[PDB]
RNA sequence: GUAAUCGCA
DNA sequence: ACAACTGCGATTAC
DNA sequence: TTGT
């Protein structure tokens, strides 16, 4: 219930949030590299790493309202989510 | 909020610059808040 | 549409100890110089009077009256007559005593102390410059050792070029003896140093642009292969290298931000200004006291003589040191220092850091004037913008307006003859407070202010009571009972903040909780029992009737009113049926069932008789009458509800 | 002996406690001191422990609470010192110092105080054998020794044999190197211990082996050995043993031990502290002791006994533990009832407890355990709730430290019936058996089945198998919980709320009793205290108000009588007699009848005629209509006193003096004070008076005057002057006023039965329904409480209520009646409604429609309501809260020092905080300016604040405020003291230039 | 209470101050991608304003910038209308702040938000008062 | 002015 | 090293 | 304590 709102919100972990979502990003952060090359795959991985985990973190947290009988509407959700999902880490390789 | 100290020696030693565009920020200051009748337009 | 652009730009930095001196340096007309803390001495003995140059003294910080001033003669500041800013003969000028609080003061060190936040925090940033690690620093700082080369910026005889020099064994005396003692003093600086101007030296004779390149350079170096290495010394490579990044970072932001290393290493230390630390004695107090104390036997020391043994002097420096510590910051190092009750010391971080700290509890949460609290009550016949307030309550809040107006009417002099006659509790007080009131906001609130509707606002209405009524409609929003709950009040004083009230914060404006938008002011417990009730229906089967009627409802009323008097009267029952015609409206929810029984006549006019109404028409195709099958519960429902719509309406006009 | 055939006194335990503090605790700590020998010549001084002697006290409690001192006695030893020249030992007997005595009623009296010692609840020392499951592999299996001191020499066992201590804060230890460096040969460690090819195959001090009596008991217990009890030592037989159970635990032969049973915890009681004071006090004595003989030595003066010890250190340590202690509280005497039920809890918060934050979820819930020895109803809400119990009402505290409950064993034998103090860890071992034997199916009543407990579960068995049953009633509860009748019918959640509530009546003017009840009532006030009880046999030859005067057996006591005093909680205590001149009182009888208390029975609320039927929305939620005839009759009318007091110190430069005549005075004022300044006795004050004058000279004007809301007779005045304090002492004026509170709309009221509401109405007798009788009803509930809270005793006591008030008769029943039959409760009820319906021919008391339902009618239009309304008569409290204690108003009066904020508290007159979570809900509705207003100018902007009572007497608009607040001034000052730096910096649009703001 | 606290700082900063912010972006919204809950796909449809037309043969049923009502969604799912292009707080082109027709419909009253609301104060308390249930 | 302790909803 | 509900009111002890 |  509420510990598993404060769970999905503070993300410690992301295999903690789903296993599927953590195997999903490994893959994509794995092959993205491969293919499209070195300008046109970092945003587009990047892209769908934002759309899956918004997705999903949505979800979760509208089910665990909707499992006791709160109805809540998604756009307050997803003020919060943008700003978890709205910062990038920049990788060791490239010091510029 | 949480670490006080830290934040404030790091931007102490930085020396950053706030520009007053939250609502906390205001509080602090004690002025008028940017939202609703402070927002003008 | 171009914006009104607002431009404010708070600004943080560390302080050179040239303008901690400035906040506190001042210019008395014989000429002398005041700002300097010198002695531990607060107050005088049995006297109760500020001691000169001490940590409440009068001629540094401020008089301690407004007018008035320790050599005995009161004075009047902006008088017409020519009157000297501060007396000759005491320092103390005549002004009015809040430059007390906020007059600041500096205590000069002549040994230099190191700042706990940049020292001794897990990321330190004076080890992330000075490339030396945490531990020699920590050392060189609190346990006598030496280091060999300060200063790279000038030139040196000796060739030591140690980092941590754990012993001065180090043949020094034939070192001194030979050059002269003056000369010796003189370079000793360049040479091995202790404590505290090493880190000074290297913070200052230092070029960020080639600590910037070797970091670069290095960087670049590693990350070839270490990462084919084991887990550990991947880790120990990762680790170098965001030490380098963090260096890297900081040295540029030291580049182009107008602040220097050197003011990390504090000179002098500021003296918080007395009133703030208001002596009843507070720590704050007691650890000032203790770093003058050290630090005047340590001036004292030092000027005493040259000869003086270097341990003695070292160990008051590490005590000088140890004070600044816990007056800056207590507890990062590990060491509570007890009092003599063993109670650990508060410190100007744990003033800061906290939910009872500054911020969280000064500056983001405060009380106000014009505030009371009584226990709610039900006022079951107020509107939702009226609330019933106690009248002992609203003379306290509306004190001044009451005042105003006892002094507009003539029925008061003065105010002191006004604030009489309201503590006499006259009845024309009660008739103006009234009248004050008529049209201004309350801005009622709870303790557990969880959404946005915890604060509203009413019209306060005055009653004879202790117990501020509430309007049932509205609890649910302030999840309010009456079961022992309390809740506040607020006055708007300005006529933005009334405007705001009255048409923002008002309860006819919030009806829909900012969730889902849902209605939030419903009947909840015993209205929703009358209007069930009310709408329940009656006895339809068995329960009407002990036999089948195949063997063998009654009332008819041409008007709802007709029916309503009829109840009134006692001639229908609540639930009894009865027949009510309605004119051509067909406005009745009932299921999609075909008519149960039909009848037509010879002459045309066919009959259809529906589960709940009966609907009477002609040949020609045409409605002749309908009459609807229910009870008074229902039709008044109706009847209210529409006369309600009515009534605004024709009150609009 | 006592305690096993009727309820036990509700104090014992305190009193138990302090006897056998002082038969033994004293010696023990006597026995320890050490002999002081701290020179060359080594000059002793001995303390005979066989003379030990403590003395009477010289004054009274009664003189002791009046003149604020302590109620204490003497320690009068003994002691013999031997000089070194003169070579022979002076045997003189010296005082020690004080030690305070405890009342009969387990209250102590320190600086004119009661305080209570409440008890803790704390882990026993022992060998605990906890298991914890590793990430991946096989579970770790550890054990803990806890010592009395509270050491934890730990032991654990990795995937292999990995016998290692963990008491090195290092990766792990050598069993074999502690057991060698115990004194085992590495031969002899092999030989005893069993498995020895697990061991073999495998290639401070003081404090850790401080194992208490107690412990040893329990190491003895889990660990077989036969160590004898007095050893109290970690031995290292014991050390081998409980590797031994350790590697065991590994193959399955093991049991892991809970924490959380009674078993496993030590209670410790005012002994227990009481002892540790005095041995701290003890070892400050030698210390003192060592530096007078030091001192003495520097003076050249051989010196007596007497000039060496010195009466400080016993009475220091004893006040600072009486006033600064977590487990010294002051005693709540708001009712009778509160000074029993303080004595009762039981807290496992305290110095060496689990503080609140600490405290893990299992510590607050009930274990089997806890069944008979603590209440499993009673906590105390908030951040420490399961952590503050009280204590079972037939519970006593053992010989080793563990609570027991009393268990009858129907078991055949010689007596064939036994009531034994069974403790904790053995009644697990039991079938212990609640139901009744009534019961027969054609065969032997021995092969009936009822359910009952064993090994901590529950189970249904034959009677043959069933060892022990629990027959008293009042066996699970305790004080607060017992006093709720028909609690069976009600549901758990809510008997908390109503015991609670029960704590916070207030006695009234006068005092009626309960027509239903439980029966415990009687002891309640018995063990009060609140009550007259005779010491003596004989006849009352003279009755007074003031006094009592009992004659027997040739002597005459004198009982003195409390009239109109004043209790720690500003509530009325007073007593009234109750026997008549000339009849014979027992030993134990009641003289007379103290507050809240009427015949000997506990009384805390009134009787009133009550209707279950919403009525206009005054009921809505929780609110109450009442009538007015509870007003004009003084039903629920009270007396409150509260104290006032200015000590007049005297400052170095001049002392206070008490002048009446203080200039600059209006003369309205002054009228009551006396040619001293002084209010006179009897005169009626108001707000704003003065009650004390003082010319303070150091002149001024430090007067007392009275707060909002003072509006009482002065009853009595007090100079009392202080001495004792080894100097002159200020003289210290306490004034006190009574005021009569009638009841009131905002005030709240409340029944036993959880249910709790505020008075919304005072409608007239003619407005308010009546019954078919023609009485209306004095108070109207909300009929939609019952199945939202789950409250149906209420029903039922209503119900009964009004049958006997009709047949005049009194109902003590004693809680779960259905043990006899089904419907108990609803047989009772309908059988007494009946009863009186048809003696008092009022056929409305009972209908056979609707039993317990009558149909009555509107006093306002005189029609009768539709459906029929339950009519009855409980038992309504008063409470403590009152809305003029909670009125308050401010509106431009004081601030602090420092911040400038307005000032905190009702009694300081201040204002009300705006929250972090009221500006986000500002922020939220948009309202910029109300916020800044209130974060400025009605806060904190003293410039602001001067301009708005000006503009708004004036009439002129009043002015936004652009200069910083002076918390952010603050702030400022405190970075820049902390060498940062900040500054507003605002920069216009117009011109580019950089403005500061200072 | 706690969860309440942090959730209010991280999104405090939020206001409208743009009518638009000229973002052609927008989510795709079908039942079938989460097994197709109708009153799930009705509460998040009503409040968004659409970010393509949604066009049915010849006839537009609803263009550009436009509410969505619950009318709209009845119409939506009778003609069984394909993935909708609506505008959300993920869509924006700020992260500091966002517009009207992002945001959308104002839960208060029922109409677009206007300029000056703080958004991200309300949503804070809207996700931290119902925690208690 | 700070603590300790209890209560409140 | 850091944080863990919101406030209010009462008392005694410094 | 509990977890970070
Ligand atoms: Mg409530
Ligand atoms: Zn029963």
């Amino acid at each position: 219930g509420l510990p598993k709102v404060e769970q999905v919100l503070e993300v410690r972990s992301v295999d903690s949030i789903s296993m599927n979502l953590e195997k999903r990003i490994e893959g994509w952060n794995k092959c993205i590299t491969r293919i499209l090359g070195i300008p046109w795959g970092f945003l587009i991985g990047a892209e769908l790493t934002i759309a899956q985990s918004r997705i999903s973190l949505v979800n979760k947290i509208q089910q665990v309202y909707r499992s006791q009988g709160v109805q809540i509407h998604n756009r307050h959700l997803e003020i919060i989510v943008r700003q978890i999902t709205s910062k990038v880490l920049v990788s060791e390789d490239g010091m510029s | 909020f949480q670490e006080t100290a830290r934040v404030l020696a790091k931007a102490a030693l930085r020396g950053r610059i706030d520009w007053l565009k939250g609502l906390k920020e205001n509080v602090v200051l004690g002025g008028v808040i940017p939202v609703g009748t402070g927002f003008k337009g | 549409m171009i914006d009104r652009y607002k431009h404010q730009q708070l600004r943080i930095g560390s302080v050179s100890p040239q303008q901690i001196s400035a906040w506190a340096t001042k210019i008395l007309p014989n000429g002398e110089i005041v700002g300097e803390v010198t002695k531990p001495y607060t107050f005088h003995y049995k006297t109760n009077k500020p001691e000169k140059d001490g940590l409440f003294c009068e001629r540094i910080f401020g008089p301690i009256k407004s007018g008035i001033c320790a050599c005995g003669n009161y004075r009047v500041i902006g008088d017409e007559k020519e009157d000297p800013k501060f007396c000759e003969q005491c320092g103390v000028e005549f002004v009015d005593s809040r430059i007390r609080r906020y007059q600041m003061g500096y205590i000069k060190l002549a040994c230099p102390v190191t700042h706990v936040w940049y020292l001794k925090r897990l990321p330190s940033y004076i080890a992330n410059l000075l490339d030396k690690p945490l531990k020699e620093l920590e050392g060189l700082v609190y346990c006598d050792f030496s280091f060999a080369r300060p200063i790279t910026k000038k030139p040196t005889f000796l060739r030591l070029r140690g980092l941590f020099e754990y012993e001065i064994q180090s043949w020094k005396y034939s070192i001194p003896l030979f050059f002269t003692t003056q000369g010796f003093d003189t370079f000793r600086n360049r040479e091995i140093s202790t404590g505290a101007g090493a880190i000074r030296e290297q913070l200052a004779d230092l070029d960020l642009r080639i600590i910037i390149e070797n970091s670069l350079v290095e960087w670049e170096e590693l990350g070839e292969e270490g990462h084919t290495g084991n887990e550990w010394e991947d880790r120990k490579v990762g680790r170098r290298k965001d030490f380098l990044v963090r260096r890297v970072e900081l040295a540029k932001h030291f580049i182009r931000t107008n602040i220097e290393p050197e003011w990390m290493v504090l000179c002098l230390l500021p003296v918080l200004p007395p009133e703030l630390r208001p002596i009843m004695s507070s720590d704050i107090n007691e650890l000032y006291r203790r770093v003058i104390y050290r630090n005047n036997t340590l001036t004292d020391l030092l000027t005493t003589s040259r000869s003086t043994p270097g341990e003695l002097v070292m160990c008051q420096e590490k005590l000088v040191q140890e004070a600044v510590d816990t007056l800056l910051d207590n507890g990062i190092r590990g060491q509570p220092m007890r009092d003599g009750h063993n109670k650990v010391y508060k410190s100007f971080s744990d003033v800061i850091e906290g939910k009872e700290g500054r911020f969280r509890e000064t500056l983001l949460g405060k009380r106000v004037d014009y505030s009371g609290r009584s226990v709610i009550v039900v006022g079951p016949s107020l509107s939702l913008h009226r609330c019933g307030l106690p009248r002992e309550i609203a003379i306290e809040l509306f004190q001044t307006f009451v005042i105003r107006g006892l002094i507009r009417q003539h029925l008061a002099s003065n105010i002191g003859v006004a604030k009489s006659k309201i503590r006499e509790k006259e009845p024309i007080v009660w008739e103006i407070l009234q009248e004050v009131m008529q049209g201004h906001p309350v801005l009622l609130n709870r303790a557990p202010t969880l959404h946005r509707l915890g604060i509203q606002a009413f019209q306060p209405v005055l009653v004879e009571g202790r117990a501020i009524c509430l309007h049932p409609l509205v609890c649910k929003g302030f999840n309010a009972d009456f079961d022992g709950d309390q809740m506040a009040v607020h006055v708007p004083l300005s006529l933005e903040a009334q405007v705001e009230a009255r048409l923002l914060m008002f309860s006819h404006m919030n009806l829909l909780s900012p969730a889902i938008g849902d209605p939030i002011s419903v009947p909840t417990q015993d209205m929703l029992i009358g209007l069930y009730v009310l709408t329940s229906g009656n006895h339809r089967g068995i329960c009407v009737n002990r036999y089948n009627p195949c063997n063998r409802k009654e009332p008819f009323f041409s008007n709802s009113y007709d029916a309503i008097g009829a109840y009134r009267q006692k001639r229908i029952n609540l639930d009894s049926p009865l027949w009510l015609r309605w004119r051509l409206d067909q406005r009745v929810i009932a299921s999609r069932e075909t008519p149960i029984e039909v009848h037509y006549e010879s002459l045309g006019t066919f009959y259809e008789i529906y589960g709940h109404y009966l609907i009477v028409r002609s040949l020609k195709k045409q409605i002749l009458f309908i009459y609807i099958r229910t009870t008074v519960g229902h039709i008044a429902l109706y009847r209210e509800i529409e006369e309600a719509i009515q009534g605004f309406s024709r009150a609009y006009s | 002996n006592e305690g096993i055939s009727t309820i036990p006194g509700f104090n014992q335990i305190q009193f138990e406690g302090f006897c056998r503090f002082i038969d033994q605790g004293l010696t023990e700590e006597l026995y320890k001191f050490p002999k002081i020998e701290d020179t060359d010549q080594e000059i002793e001084f001995q303390l005979f422990v066989e003379t030990y002697q403590l003395v009477e006290p010289l004054i009274k409690e009664r003189d002791a609470v009046y003149e604020s001192l302590t109620y204490s006695s003497e320690l009068y030893v003994s002691a013999g010192l031997i000089w070194k020249n003169s070579r022979d030992m002076q045997e003189q007997t010296i005082f020690i110092g004080n030690i305070p005595l405890m009342n009969s009623l387990g209250t102590s009296i320190v600086n004119g105080i009661y305080r209570i010692v409440i008890n803790q609840i704390l882990q026993s020392p022992g060998i605990y054998y906890r298991s914890e499951l590793d990430h991946n592999g096989i579970s770790v299996y550890t054990g803990t020794i806890i010592s009395d001191w509270g050491g934890r020499s730990e032991l654990e066992i990795d995937r292999k044999a990995r016998i290692w201590a963990r008491v090195s804060r290092k990766q792990k230890i050598s069993i074999l190197v502690l057991s060698s460096a115990m004194g085992l040969n590495l031969r002899e460690i092999l030989e005893n211990v069993c498995y020895p090819e697990i061991f073999l195959s495998f290639l401070f001090f003081q404090q850790r082996c401080e194992l208490g009596r107690i412990g040893r008991r329990n190491m003895n217990r889990r660990l077989n050995l036969d160590i004898p009890q007095n050893n109290t030592f970690l031995l290292p037989r014991d050390i081998l043993a409980a590797a031994d159970h350790l590697i065991g635990l590994k193959f399955g032969m093991g049991a892991l031990d809970d924490m959380n049973h009674l078993k496993n915890k030590r209670i410790r009681s005012v002994a227990d502290l009481l002892q540790d004071q005095f041995g701290l006090a003890l070892v400050r004595l030698e210390n003192v002791v060592r530096g007078t003989i030091c001192g003495a030595i520097r003076h050249k003066l051989i010196p007596t006994p007497q000039n060496l010890v010195t009466s400080t250190p016993l009475t220091t340590t004893y006040e600072s533990f009486f006033g600064l202690h977590p487990l010294s509280q002051v005693l709540d005497r708001t009712n009778p009832l509160t000074q029993i039920v303080h004595g009762r809890k039981l807290s496992y918060l305290g110095p060496g407890g689990l503080t609140g934050r600490t405290a893990s979820f299992r510590i607050r819930d009930i274990h089997p355990s806890h069944y008979g020895r603590i209440c499993p109803i009673d906590t105390s809400e908030g951040i420490n709730v399961g952590l503050i119990g009280s204590l079972a009402i037939h519970a006593r505290i053992g010989h080793w430290g563990s609570l027991e409950s009393p268990f009858y064993e129907i078991s055949e034998r010689s007596t064939g019936v036994r009531m034994l103090y069974l403790s904790p860890g053995r009644d697990e071992y039991y079938m212990v058996a609640a139901g009744n034997s009534l019961a027969l199916n054609q065969d032997i009543q021995e092969e009936q089945v009822v359910p009952a407990r064993y090994r901590q579960e529950f189970l249904t068995i034959a009677w043959e198998q069933v060892h022990l049953r629990s027959i008293f009633p009042f066996q699970y509860f305790s004080i607060g919980a017992s006093l709720i009748p028909f609690i069976e019918h009600n549901d758990a959640n809510r008997a908390l709320m109503s015991s609670n509530m029960q704590r916070q009546a207030v006695p009234l003017s006068r005092s009626e009793k309960c027509i239903v009840g439980t029966g415990l009532e009687r002891q309640a006030a018995l063990d009060s205290g609140a009550l007259a009880i005779a010491e003596r046999e004989g006849r009352v030859v003279y009755t007074n108000t003031d006094k009592i005067l009992l004659a027997g057996n040739g002597d005459i006591l004198s009982i003195p009588l409390v009239i109109y005093q004043r209790s720690n909680k500003n509530t009325c205590m007073h007593q009234k007699l109750q026997v008549p001149r000339g009849k014979c009182i027992k030993k134990g009888q009641i003289l007379a009848d103290g507050a809240a208390t009427v015949g000997g029975e506990l009384a805390l609320g009134k009787n009133v005629l009550v209707a279950y039927m919403p009525w206009e929305g005054y009921n809505s939620e929780d609110a109450v209509l009442i009538s007015e005839r509870l007003v004009y009759e003084d039903i629920y009318t009270s007396f409150h006193i509260r104290k006032y007091e200015i000590q007049t110190h005297v400052t170095s430069q001049g002392p206070e003096k008490v002048t009446n005549e203080i200039p600059h005075l209006e003369a309205h004022l002054l009228r009551n004070l006396d040619k001293n300044g002084i209010v006179m006795l009897g005169s009626w004050v108001e707000t704003g008076d003065i009650l004390v004058g003082k010319l303070t000279p150091q002149s001024k004007e430090t007067c007392l005057k009275l707060p909002i809301g003072g509006r009482g007779r002065v009853i009595d005045v007090r100079w009392i002057q202080k001495r004792g304090g080894s100097s002159y002492n200020p003289e210290t004026i306490r004034v006190y006023i009574l005021q009569k509170r009638e009841i009131k709309v905002g005030d709240k009221v409340a029944g036993r039965h959880g249910n709790k509401g505020i008075i919304s109405k005072i409608l007239p007798r003619q407005d308010m329904p009546y019954l078919q009788d023609g009485r209306s009803v004095d108070m109207v509930f909300n009929p939609l409480g019952v199945p939202s809270r789950m409250n149906v005793g209420q029903i039922f006591e209503c119900s009964l209520g009004l049958a006997g008030s009709l047949l005049d008769r009194h109902y003590r029943i004693a809680p779960f009646d259905e043990r006899y039959e089904q419907e108990a409760s609803r047989k009772l009820v309908f059988s007494e409604l009946y009863e009186a319906s048809k003696q008092t021919a009022n056929p409305w008391v009972f209908e056979p429609e609707y039993p317990g339902k009558s149909r009555i009618f509107d006093g306002r239009t005189g029609n009768p309501f539709e459906q029929p309304v339950i009519i009855g008569k409980p038992y309504i409290l008063k409470l403590i809260h009152q809305v003029d204690d909670k009125i308050h108003g401010r509106s431009s009066g004081h601030y602090a020092l420092v911040t400038q904020q307005p000032l905190r508290g009702r009694a300081k007159q201040g204002g009300q905080r705006v929250g972090e979570m009221e500006v986000w809900a500002l922020e939220g509705f948009g309202v910029a300016h109300i916020l800044q207003e209130m974060l400025t100018y009605k806060s904190d902007h003293i410039r602001a604040r001067q301009e708005v009572l000006g503009t708004t007497i004036i009439g002129g608009t009043i002015p936004n405020p652009e200069d910083a607040p002076e918390s952010f001034r603050l702030l400022v000052r405190e970075l820049r003291s902390l060498a940062l730096e900040l500054n507003h910096f605002l920069v216009s649009e117009k011109n580019f230039q950089i403005n500061r703001k200072e | 209470g706690y969860l309440t606290r942090r959730l209010v700082e991280v999104v405090q900063h939020i206001v409208v101050r743009r009518t638009d912010c000229g973002t052609a972006r927008g989510i795709s919204v079908s039942p079938r991608n989460g097994m197709m809950p109708e009153r799930i796909f009705i509460q998040t449809l009503i409040g968004r304003v659409l970010a393509d037309d949604i066009y049915m043969g010849p006839r537009c049923i609803a263009t550009r910038n436009q509410d969505i009502g619950i009318g709209l969604v009845n119409r939506f799912i009778t003609f069984r209308a394909q993935p909708i292009s609506i505008r959300t707080p993920f869509t924006c082109r700020s992260t500091s702040w966002i517009c009207r027709l992002c945001y959308g419909r104002s839960p208060t009253h029922g109409d677009l938000v206007e300029l000056g609301e703080a958004v991200g104060i309300i949503a804070g308390q809207s996700i931290g008062e119902p925690g208690t249930q």
